[PDB]
C-alpha cells in the first residue's frame, strides 16, 4: 500500500500530542468522577471501537461535550488516552487488571491485545486462579486456556489458595472434570472439594451434588458418602437419595497425573535423520523403553538442565549456528509436562555456553559457563527467580573455573572443580571454602544423592564420596569396566537409590548401555539393568542425564529399528 | 448481582432498542447503552441477552414491516420494500455497533452469528421468504421486467436496489438471491425468447434477422450489467444462446430465401461476417 511514516506519521502524532497537552481543538471532554479529560473525537474514534460510536451515532451523548463516563477508573483512562496519542502503553505489573477491563469496556483492540499477552505472560505462581476467574469473567479464550493448564499444574500441589474459594460453579466444574489433574493421588481432589463445599456448607448445598459426582466414584467412597449424609441441612430426604445415586454410574475411569513415572531425561543424543544434528530423548527405568522428546530451540545447542524438587525442566544458554548465507544465545526455556513443547521466559544477562543450574530454596542457580570472560576476574554468577520471574545477581565466584559441576545438598549450594570446593550460603550470600580433593581431574560430573556427594569420573573411574556433616573426601572403589576402553559415567539418583549409568567403547566395537545398583556400605555396582541395543541406539559424547517424572501419554515413543 | 438488577438493566435496554427501531436515537444515551451492555455481558449473560434481542427483532419486523409490506402490496409495493429495508439497515447500524461490542467476546466464545447477520437472517425469514411476500414481489418483477422487455420504459435504478438489496441479503454470496430472483426470471425469458425466436423465424429471413437478434443479446447483457447485479450474464447468456442460436442453427442457413447458400453465392461480405462473429 502507497503509505509512509518515515518524519512524517511521527511529526503529525506529535502534533497531536502537542495539541492535546495544550489543551489545544479539543471538543468533547471526559468527565470521570470529577476528574477532567479535553481529548479529541478522530483520536478516541481510531483508538477505541466504543468511542466511534460514541460519536458516530446521531443521540443526545455524541452532540454533549461533557459527557459523563462512569464505571471507569481514571488513571486507567489517562493512560489508555496517552496510549492514544503517544502508542507506549508503559503497563506495570499491579494495575493489570484494572487496565484491561477498562480495555474491554472500551473496546480498544490494541491494548486489548498487549494486556492480554502480558497477562498470559505472567502466570508465574499465585495470581493463577485470581486470572483464571479474572478471564472466565471477560471471556477471553487465550487466557482462559494457559490458565487452566497452568492451574490443573500447580493448583493440584498447592490446592489451598482462598481465590479458589472464590470461584464460579461452571469454572470448578471445568477444573474438577478435566482429565488434566497432576495428582498422584485420587484423595487429594477429593478433599480439595470437600474444603471448597466446607466454607459454605448448607448454603451451597445444591453444588455439594454436582462438584460430589465430577470427583467420581474413586473417591465417593460409602464413608465420605455417609460423612456429608450425616452433615447437611435437617429435614433433607431427597438429598441423601440424589447421594446415595452417584456410587455406580458414570464411568469410572483412571486419571492421568498417577503416570508419573520417574524416568531419565537425555538432552543431544545421535539424531536418527542426517538433516538434524542433534536430539533430546528418554528411557524409562521400569518401562524399559526410549521416549523422545522436542528440541526446544530446534537448532541451538550446548544446553544445560536443571530438575526443581516439583519436577520442573528448564533450560538456559545455548550456541546457535550463524546460519549466515554458532553463536551464543541468553535465552530461556521451560518444558511443559502434557504439550510436549517449550514456553520460553524471561532470558538471562549473559550469553553463557553449556550453563550449570543448580535449583535450592525455589531458586534457580546458575553457575558459571563462560558467561562471557575476557579478564583476569571474569569469575561471575547469575541466579534466577522461579516467583518473581528475574535475574538477581549475588556474590560472584571466588576462583576461575572451566568445565565444572555444582549440585545442591542440604539446602545449600555446592560446585566443584577439578581439586577446589566451594559452599554458598543462600542466607548470606558467600562463598566458604570446603575441603580439597587429593585428586586432580576434570570433565566430570557430581550427583547429590542424600547427604553426599558422588563426584564421578574425571580425567575415568575416580569414585571421590564427599560427605557435608563430615567435611572430608574418601575412596569407595572402582567400577567394574572392561579395559582398554573409556567409560563415560553419569551419576544420578533413582527410587531413592544411587546408581549410575555408564557406557563402555572400544576400539572396532559397538557401544553398550548399561545401568548397575551400588550399595553404600557395599562399595560395590551391582548389575541392575543392562540396557539392550534392540531399544536404545547409541546417544554420543556430548549427551546429559537427569532424573525427572513425565507423562507417557502426552510424549511419543522414539520409533529405531532393534 | 441479583436477577432484579439485570432484569431491569434489560428492560430498560429494550426499550431503548425501541425507541431506536422507531428512529428515536436522537433522544438516546449512547453511553448509558453501552455501560449497560457492559455490566450485563460482564456478568456472564450474554445468552439471555441475545435471545432477547432476536426476540424483540422479529417481534417488531412482525408487528411493523410485515403489516406495511402487505398493507401496500399494490400502491408502491418495491418502494415501501427499499424503504423498509433502508430503514431496518440505518437502525441495525446502531443496533449492530452496541451488540458488536457484544459479539466480540460472544461470538468468539459461543461461535454464533453476528448481530448484523441475526438481523439479515431473521429479515429474510420473516419479509422476504413469507408466504405472500415472496410470491407476490416475484409476480410483481415479472410482470415489471416482461413490461421493459416488450419495449416501453420503466423505472431501472429501482430493480437494481432490489437486487442489491437481495444480495446483501444473501449475507454470504450468491445462494439465497440467485435462487429467489434469477431461478424465476430464468423460466421467463426462457419462454420469452422462445416465443420471440418461433416468431421470427417464420416473418423474416436469414438477412435481418441476425441483426435484430445481435441488437436483442446488446440490449440484454447491457439491462443485466446496468439493472441487475455484477456478474449476472453466465447463465443468462448461455440460456439465451441455447434458446435462439441452437434453435436457429439447422433451419436458418439451409431452408431458402437467402439463409447462408444464397448470401454466399452473390457474394455478401457483411452478412458471412456477421454469420461468423455470432456464430
Amino acid at each position: 500500500e502507497r503509505q509512509i511514516n518515515t518524519e512524517y506519521a511521527v511529526s503529525l502524532l506529535e502534533q497531536l500530542k502537542l495539541f492535546y497537552e495544550q489543551q489545544l481543538f479539543t471538543d468533547i471532554v471526559l468527565i470521570v468522577e470529577g476528574t477532567e479529560f479535553p481529548c479529541h473525537k478522530m483520536v478516541l474514534a481510531t483508538c477505541s471501537s466504543y468511542f466511534r460510536a460514541m460519536f458516530m451515532s446521531g443521540l443526545s451523548e455524541s452532540k454533549q461535550t461533557h459527557v459523563h463516563l462512569r464505571n471507569v477508573d481514571a488513571a486507567t483512562l489517562q493512560i489508555i488516552i496517552t496510549y492514544a496519542y503517544t502508542g507506549n502503553l508503559a503497563m506495570n505489573d499491579s494495575t493489570v487488571e484494572q487496565l484491561y477491563e477498562t480495555a474491554c469496556f472500551l473496546q480498544v483492540e490494541d491494548v486489548l491485545q498487549r494486556c492480554r499477552e502480558y497477562l498470559i505472560k505472567k502466570i508465574n505462581a499465585e495470581n493463577c486462579v485470581r486470572l483464571l476467574s479474572f478471564a472466565d469473567l471477560f471471556s477471553c479464550e487465550e487466557l482462559k486456556q494457559s490458565a487452566k493448564r497452568m492451574v490443573e499444574h500447580k493448583f493440584t500441589a498447592v490446592y489451598h489458595q482462598d481465590a479458589f474459594m472464590q470461584l464460579s460453579h461452571d469454572l470448578l466444574i471445568d477444573i474438577l472434570s478435566s482429565d488434566n489433574l497432576n495428582v498422584e493421588k485420587e484423595e487429594t481432589v477429593r478433599e480439595a472439594a470437600m474444603l471448597w463445599l466446607e466454607y459454605n456448607t448448607e448454603s451451597r448445598s445444591q453444588y455439594l451434588s454436582s462438584v460430589l459426582s465430577q470427583i467420581r466414584i474413586d473417591a465417593l467412597s460409602e464413608v465420605t458418602q455417609r460423612a456429608w449424609f450425616q452433615g447437611l441441612p435437617p429435614n433433607d430426604k431427597s438429598v441423601v437419595v440424589q447421594g446415595l445415586y452417584k456410587s455406580m454410574p458414570k464411568f469410572f475411569k483412571p486419571r492421568l497425573g498417577m503416570t508419573k513415572e520417574e524416568m531419565m531425561i537425555f538432552i543431544e543424543a545421535s539424531s536418527e535423520n542426517p538433516c538434524s544434528l542433534y536430539s533430546s530423548v528418554c528411557y524409562s527405568p521400569q518401562a524399559e523403553k526410549v521416549y523422545k522428546l522436542c528440541s526446544p530451540p530446534a537448532d541451538l545447542h550446548k544446553v544445560g538442565t536443571v530438575v526443581t524438587p516439583d519436577n520442573d525442566i528448564y533450560i538456559a544458554g545455548g550456541q546457535v549456528p550463524l546460519k549466515n548465507t554458532f553463536r551464543t544465545v541468553n535465552c530461556f526455556y521451560w518444558f511443559d509436562a502434557q504439550q510436549n513443547t517449550w514456553f520460553p521466559k524471561t532470558p538471562m544477562l549473559f550469553v553463557r555456553i553449556k550453563p550449570s543450574l543448580v535449583c535450592c530454596e525455589g531458586y534457580i542457580y546458575a553457575i558459571g559457563g563462560d558467561s562471557v570472560g575476557g579478564e583476569l576476574n571474569r569469575r561471575t554468577v547469575e541466579r534466577y527467580d522461579t516467583e518473581k520471574d528475574e535475574w538477581t545477581m549475588v556474590s560472584p565466584l571466588p576462583c576461575a573455573w572451566q568445565w565444572s559441576a555444582a549440585v545442591v545438598v542440604h539446602d545449600c549450594i555446592y560446585v566443584m572443580t577439578l581439586n577446589l570446593m566451594y559452599c554458598y550460603f543462600p542466607r548470606s550470600d558467600s562463598w566458604v571454602e570446603m575441603a580439597m580433593r587429593q585428586t586432580s581431574r576434570s570433565f566430570a560430573s557430581a550427583a547429590a544423592f542424600g547427604d553426599k556427594i558422588f563426584y564421578i569420573g574425571g580425567l575415568s573411574v575416580t569414585v571421590e564420596i564427599y560427605d557435608v556433616n563430615k567435611n572430608e573426601w574418601k575412596m569407595a572403589a572402582n567400577i567394574p569396566a572392561k579395559r582398554y576402553s573409556d567409560p563415560c559415567v553419569r551419576a544420578v539418583v533413582i527410587s531413592n537409590s544411587l546408581c549410575v549409568f555408564m557406557r563402555e567403547t572400544h576400539l572396532n566395537e559397538r557401544a553398550k548401555y548399561v545401568t548397575y545398583q551400588y550399595d553404600l556400605e557395599l562399595d560395590r555396582w551391582s548389575l541392575r539393568q543392562h540396557i539392550s541395543e534392540r531399544v536404545l541406539w547409541d546417544l554420543g559424547r556430548d549427551f546429559r542425564c537427569t532424573v525427572g517424572k513425565l507423562y507417557p501419554s502426552c510424549l511419543e515413543e522414539s520409533p529405531w529399528k532393534p | 448481582m441479583d436477577e432484579k438488577y439485570v432484569n431491569s438493566i434489560w428492560d430498560l435496554l429494550k426499550n431503548a432498542i425501541q425507541e431506536i427501531q422507531r428512529k428515536n436515537n436522537s433522544g438516546l444515551s449512547f453511553e448509558e447503552l453501552y455501560r449497560n451492555a457492559y455490566t450485563m455481558v460482564l456478568h456472564k449473560h450474554g445468552e439471555k441477552l441475545y435471545t432477547g434481542l432476536r426476540e424483540v427483532v422479529t417481534e417488531h419486523l412482525i408487528n411493523k414491516v410485515r403489516e406495511d409490506v402487505l398493507n401496500s402490496l399494490n400502491n408502491n409495493f418495491l418502494q415501501t420494500l427499499n424503504q423498509a429495508w433502508n430503514d431496518h439497515q440505518t437502525a441495525m447500524v446502531m443496533i449492530r455497533d452496541i451488540l458488536m461490542y457484544m459479539d466480540r467476546v460472544y461470538v468468539q466464545q459461543n461461535n454464533v452469528e453476528n448481530v448484523y447477520n441475526l438481523g439479515l437472517i431473521i429479515f429474510r425469514d420473516q419479509v422476504v421468504r413469507y408466504g405472500c411476500i415472496r410470491d407476490h414481489l416475484r409476480q410483481t418483477l415479472l410482470d415489471m421486467i416482461a413490461r421493459e422487455r416488450k419495449g416501453e420504459v420503466v423505472d431501472r435504478g429501482a430493480i437494481r436496489n432490489a437486487c442489491q438489496m437481495l444480495m446483501i441479503l444473501g449475507l454470504e454470496g450468491r445462494s439465497v438471491y440467485e435462487e429467489d430472483f434469477e431461478a424465476p426470471f430464468l423460466e421467463m425469458s426462457a419462454e420469452f425468447f422462445q416465443m420471440e425466436s418461433q416468431k421470427f423465424l417464420a416473418e423474416n429471413s436469414a438477412s435481418v434477422y441476425i441483426k435484430k437478434v445481435e441488437a436483442r443479446i446488446n440490449e440484454e447483457i447491457e439491462r443485466v450489467m446496468h439493472c441487475l447485479d455484477k456478474s449476472t450474464e453466465e447463465p443468462i447468456v448461455k440460456v439465451v444462446e441455447r434458446e435462439l442460436i441452437s434453435k436457429h442453427m439447422k433451419t436458418i442457413v439451409e431452408m431458402e430465401n437467402s439463409g447462408l447458400v444464397h448470401m454466399l453465392k452473390n457474394g455478401k461480405t457483411e452478412d458471412l461476417g456477421c454469420m461468423y462473429k455470432l456464430f
